[PDB]
DNA sequence: ATCTCCAAATATCCCTTGCGGATCGTAGAAAAAGTGTGTCAAACTGCGCTATCAAAGGGAAACTTCAACTGAATTCAGTTGAAGTTTCCCTTTGATAGCGCAGTTTGACACACTTTTTCTACGATCCGCAAGGGATATTTGGAGAT
DNA sequence: ATCTCCAAATATCCCTTGCGGATCGTAGAAAAAGTGTGTCAAACTGCGCTATCAAAGGGAAACTTCAACTGAATTCAGTTGAAGTTTCCCTTTGATAGCGCAGTTTGACACACTTTTTCTACGATCCGCAAGGGATATTTGGAGAT
């Protein structure tokens, strides 16, 4: 699944970031870093879901989780 | 006809910094989200916006991280980003011990 | 009827009004409106949040326009803070006029 | 409405209600929702002003998320105020580091 | 005037844990800051959880999920179990 | 057993915690168990820090806990360090630590 | 009497000392003025907020609490001075 | 007459200051700086002495942590010498501005 | 390989202090006990929306070919910051006196809150039409070669 | 520096769909009224903050010498990027299946409130003394020198 985050996709993100040349090892690192980022946010999102006695992870759940990590997101129910 | 190494990559930067479309393919990302959620709680559904939220958050996060990574690369008189660059960025961010 | 399909509530109309006030010939996509609604909510919380603490910090039971003002001074950077304080003071001056 | 008495587009009643339901304090004085509504109005005025122009500059009559991102990040103070916020579908400011460009 | 403080409890818990060990005044001031700080973080998050879920009341449930959100893994496991165990015991009496 | 702490089996003060929750505008109503649960968590976290600072005092041939001991305790512990990641312990100094490249060769 | 140029009381020896605590082995001669610059901004930001807390309370004396509150706002919680 | 090689006393200064916890900036000079800055925001302020001492604790801690990050930036670039550009890199990634 | 020597560490004395353990007398807060009341758990219900299914092409990802140019290694000298010395500035320390002002107190009350009836702003829902999307063409801005 | 060559920018035209205005109905805001308590103004006060002085000496500033660090210069193996070919799977489109979210009604009960009874925790003060912390002397580990 983690390999669905593909080399060309990572390059694309790197390009938005202003990145011209990428070491071959960057792709494995990014995947690692992205796993930890999703784990943390989803850990919190799911805690909210569970607390609400729901089986469905909402946008709000995510937004709240993102707010707790100091990563406030606009566009989904802020 | 051959563009020199770097000329296309420069062009790509211009292209992506001008758009706001997501850059990870939707389904593979969705699969990853459910796999990770599965490891925290079994038998869970997602609002489609929830997944969307996560993708927006995740890419913005990575893009910004690439900006910081690129700076560390350049700090080391380099032009190529390496894991040591990400690792330094993440440490100075205080994301890592 | 009988079963009512909830009821959401946002700032979309007042934003739309202010958009007219400053850009008459300009519109707004729904996604961008969602963003503005978030922005208004976010700021609202950050402000009332400080004011709440100011009241606690000072052993007081009421959130007054005095806590809103200093909350704004703590929350907003230089130029925004100064303008926000003008607009706020002025509205209170005007609102207390009207009887 | 209290908004009219205060010359504001933003709802002074709603802001007032919302300040009573948020458990910020035991009591809310009368001036406080006016002042808040005002500040909220001024700030949203401010964004729309700059977002509008970015729509114009991009030859558009409708503000989209990207114009909000441009408005915000090209403005020093708004950029500061939204330092830890991400605008969905906003992308980034076009920026390429000098040393990456060819001579 | 009275200046409330967690000093006496911190002494007690200190005697339980390291019975022949003292604490300097400044060290206590820090302990006091720590207790007020963690309190603030927990009550804070708990407050939000109730609001998010249209509730008028903070219960040990909000404290619990607040704890899970704020404490790193293991510290959350033990705090949670110390918490549940105290409420369990507390209801057992009256 | 009279006091609510005694009932809950706690050193930390349930009544004080109940009052601080009520007078802090966290919500209109505070449930019976909330300050029990909360006093317990607070007691537990102070036991963990005191324990770990306690040891730091002993490793430095010391009998009385000072802020340096708390600081050593917190930053040598992955979890407390994370929990107090954005906190500064006055008069704590830092961990002894010198990057390799700076060592003599 | 007029207060001027007090950033200079933050001496080279004193900056060298902080850099040592921070594990720094060698220091460029340009570091001292950069550090002053940075310390000044750091103190302007925190002091601005502490003073606002003071003014809100209608007080003329800045307290430890105004500072402790100012620091908490900047996400730099301090332990040892109340709160 | 005896002479330590360059870097030896520097290393021993690191051990010395990493063991201790005392404030490293002189006390009255720091106090004058605080008062000067306060004054530019409001005149006639007085300070609790613990209020100043808190600011000093905060400031020394901030600066000490910033030198740790600065060093990591210097080492990242194969140097052992901290330079303005190291601090600037650190502050940029930290998200500190002005 | 062996000696010299410097500063951090170890040792001795004296002594100040801030700590834990008292005992104290006592405001203020918790507990106890009675009662009024609204929150929310439960149980039953509708249907919004999440999951899923099946198929088919078009474009993305993967893999492959090549060599340009970048990072990594090496070398060296001018630059520069560390170490140590000398002079003496100005911080620290300690006691002093004066008073600006933080914090406690007390009555009079404005102003918020609570409850009830009246009025209306703003949410839900609806869809015509133009701003924007998407496709194809023509102009323009630059890179790579000679 | 000038002439061929892509790819992005611009221009044009026809389709597509969500802006944005309009209709309709209600929940929530405003109006009016009776009640009380947090807030405010004004009086009084002593903690501790500013201010000073004055003696002692630790630490800053300014200086010389030079070891060694930074970084400039040079080389090159090989890792990337660019372009081509190949293999694979994401996305889109039309629903039908039914989970579980969210609406509605309700009454038992848990928590608010307020009063009287009980006792916890704070502020003031004294004590044994081990724990430090400073002033003075010595021993010790190892960096640098012969
Ligand atoms: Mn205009
Ligand atoms: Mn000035
Ligand atoms: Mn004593
Ligand atoms: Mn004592
Ligand atoms: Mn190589
Ligand atoms: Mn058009
Ligand atoms: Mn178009
Ligand atoms: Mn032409
Ligand atoms: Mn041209
Ligand atoms: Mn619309
Ligand atoms: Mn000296
Ligand atoms: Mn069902
Ligand atoms: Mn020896």
């Amino acid at each position: 699944n983690i390999q669905g985050i593909t080399k060309p996709a990572i390059r694309r993100l790197a390009r938005r970031g202003g990145v011209k040349r990428i070491s071959g090892l960057i792709y494995e690192e990014t995947r690692g870093v992205l796993k930890v980022f999703l784990e943390n946010v989803i850990r919190d999102a799911v805690t909210y879901t569970e607390h609400a006695k729901r089986k469905t992870v909402t946008a709000m759940d995510v937004v709240y989780a993102l707010k707790r990590q100091g990563r406030t997101l606009y566009g989904f129910g802020g | 006809h051959r563009y020199r190494p770097g000329t296309v990559a420069l062009r790509e930067i211009r292209r992506y910094q001008k758009s706001t479309e997501l850059l990870i393919r939707k389904l593979p990302f969705q699969r990853l989200v459910r796999e990770i959620a599965q490891d925290f709680k079994t038998d869970l559904r997602f609002q489609s916006s929830a997944v969307m939220a996560l993708q927006e958050a995740s890419e913005a996060y990575l893009v910004a991280l690439f900006e910081d990574t690129n700076l560390c690369a350049i700090h080391a008189k380099r032009v190529t980003i390496m894991p040591k660059d990400i690792q330094l960025a993440r440490r100075i961010r205080g994301e890592r011990a | 009827k009988k079963r009512r399909k909830t009821r959401k509530e946002s700032y979309a109309i007042y934003v739309y009004k202010v958009l007219k006030q400053v850009h008459p010939d300009t519109g707004i996509s729904s996604k961008a409106m969602s963003i503005m609604n978030s922005f208004v909510n976010d700021v609202f919380e950050r402000i009332a949040g400080e004011a709440s603490r100011l009241a606690h910090y000072n052993k007081r039971s009421t959130i007054t326009s005095r806590e809103i003002q200093t909350a704004v001074r703590l929350l907003l950077p230089g130029e925004l803070a100064k303008h926000a304080v003008s607009e706020g003071t002025k509205a209170v001056t005007k609102y207390t006029s009207a009887k | 409405t209290r908004s009219s008495r205060a010359g504001l587009q933003f709802p002074v009643g709603r802001v007032h209600r919302l300040l009573r339901k948020g458990n910020y304090a035991e009591r809310v004085g009368a001036g406080a929702p006016v002042y808040l509504a005002a500040v909220l109005e001024y700030l949203t005025a401010e964004i729309l002003e700059l977002a509008g122009n970015a729509a114009r500059d991009n030859k558009k009559t409708r503000i989209i998320p990207r114009h909000l991102q441009l408005a915000v990040r090209n403005d020093e103070e708004l950029n500061k105020l939204l330092g830890r916020v991400t605008i969905a579908q906003g992308g980034v400011l076009p920026n390429i580091q000098s040393v990456l460009l060819p001579k």
